[PDB]
């Protein structure tokens, strides 16, 4: 019921705004507060009662509210502002506090980078346990959002897929994994299996086959 | 000046109750502008308000979770307890406790101005279990080849992986683990090496799982096919 865009971008030095769309029942009538959370870190209060800054919070951050929406503004954008930003408001219809979904702020700089994709077939050892895990490893992409699709022979594979959230590498690009979990019998009933990775409207795919050679 | 710390189990089993304890410093829960709140965040998801307990023992509990939660305080010892009933795997999350302050007499002005570092609670039926370790091999006409080791179905975190007893660091990428719906983890470690020396070099993944007292070494052999 509090709606934030999932993602916002800005260039170093620029002004960005993050909005939280609500209704009369929350933002319209109640105090909005804003929280910043660096990756892996703890949330931190930035703004309370719509537009107040606690001490020790930079004057680059400011908050306002108009009608049923509220906005956090950030001037002189710096790389260390890369974080997830949340709004919070009581909601008198809900009779409870509601957080926005969070807006992840990206500070533009590093050029686009397409993923490296590595696909492994089940090992012989695992197949002897009547199991077969296909392992698709995805690395070196930027920005850090990918979509993974699996294919068996020609068709789409939905059952048995599990994919990690993208994580940061030491070289400032991103990584993810996806696992297709099968039985040995499943594995051997198709002649090809594919892992397809989509990054910025571009697709990279790998293919394995139970007939190794 | 203000600090809080969460205490409690790192793991809990489905249908069991979770009880967390918040210890705080640099303020008094007797102050008439003060409350202590419990917040949670599933990995990669949004913050969610659980329960807050106020200086005069007013409580504000998430109406969606009301039937499962309770909260209480011991102001003289700076402790606040949260209990949550009938745990579910979707409840795996980082649990934070925080200070709430607000304007006395005001209308829901409350803000969370101070935060503990948060405790990651994993809900899983799993007992401690050492990984099964499988070799991952490839297709070898390009200059390098990726070999790896599937570290499968272990609990709990963490696991460490080296290659050739630490003698090989270049080109090693160990990927973050996935928590499966089974309540067990799996990860993969890969090393990218020259294709030219696949028959000249031996590659062994060393996998350690301290909770289960497990140490596994696994040689990773290229699958060769007739010319
Ligand atoms: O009621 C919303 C209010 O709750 C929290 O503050 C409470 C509130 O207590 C009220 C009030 O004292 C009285 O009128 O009825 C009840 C017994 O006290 C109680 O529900 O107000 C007082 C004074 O402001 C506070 O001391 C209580 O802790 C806060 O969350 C407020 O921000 C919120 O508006
Ligand atoms: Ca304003
Ligand atoms: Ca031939």
């Amino acid at each position: 019921v509090l709606t934030q865009p999932p993602s916002v971008s800005g260039a170093p030095g620029q002004r960005v705004t993050i909005s939280c769309a609500g209704t009369k029942s929350n933002i319209g009538d109640c105090s909005v507060s804003w929280y910043q959370q660096l990756p892996g870190a703890t949330p931190r209060l930035l703004i309370y009662q719509n537009n107040n800054r606690p001490s020790g919070v930079s004057d680059r951050f400011s908050g306002s509210k108009s009608g049923t929406s509220a906005s956090l503004a950030i001037t002189g954008l710096q790389t260390e502002d890369e974080a997830d930003y949340f709004c919070l408001s009581y909601d008198t219809s809900f009779s409870g506090w509601r957080f926005g979904g969070g807006t992840r702020l990206t500070v533009l700089g590093q050029p686009k980078a397409s993923p490296t994709v590595t696909l492994f077939p089940p090992s012989s050892e695992e197949l002897q346990a009547n199991k077969a895990t296909l392992v698709c490893l995805i690395s070196d992409f930027y920005p850090g959002v990918v979509k993974v699709a699996w294919k068996a022979d020609g068709s789409a594979v939905n059952a048995g897929v599990e994919t990690t959230t993208p994580s940061k590498q030491s070289n400032n690009k991103y990584a993810a994994s996806s696992y297709l979990s099968l039985t040995s019998d499943q594995w051997k009933s198709h002649k090809s299996y594919s892992c397809q990775v989509t990054h910025e409207g571009s697709t990279v795919e790998k293919t394995v086959a139970p007939a190794e050679c | 000046q203000v600090t809080l710390k969460e205490f409690g189990p790192a793991l809990v089993k489905p249908t069991q109750p979770l009880t967390l304890t918040c210890s705080f410093s640099g303020f008094s829960l007797r102050s008439s502008d003060t409350a202590v709140v419990w917040i949670r965040q599933p990995p990669g998801k949004a913050l969610e308000w659980l329960a807050a307990i106020y200086w005069d023992d007013v409580e504000h509990i998430n109406p969606s979770l009301k039937s499962r939660l309770s909260i209480s305080k011991d102001s003289p010892n700076s402790l606040v307890v949260l209990t949550m009933a009938n745990m579910d795997p979707v409840d795996t999350a980082t649990y934070y406790c925080g200070r709430v302050r607000f304007v006395s007499g005001g209308y829901y002005t409350d803000r969370i101005d101070s935060w503990g570092p948060g405790l990651l609670v994993t809900v899983s039926s799993a007992s401690t279990k050492g990984p099964s370790v499988f070799p991952l091999a490839p297709s070898t006409s390009e200059s390098t080849a990726a070999l790896g080791c599937l570290v499968k179905d272990y609990f709990p975190e963490p696991v460490t992986v080296s290659w050739n007893s630490g003698s090989l660091t270049s080109g090693v990428h160990t990927f973050p683990a996935v928590l499966q719906s089974s309540g067990l983890y799996s990860l993969s470690s890969v090393v990218t090496v020259p294709s030219s020396s696949l028959g000249t070099q031996t590659y062994v993944c060393n996998v350690n799982h301290k909770p289960s007292n497990t140490k596994v070494d696994k040689r990773v052999e290229i699958k060769t096919c007739g010319g």
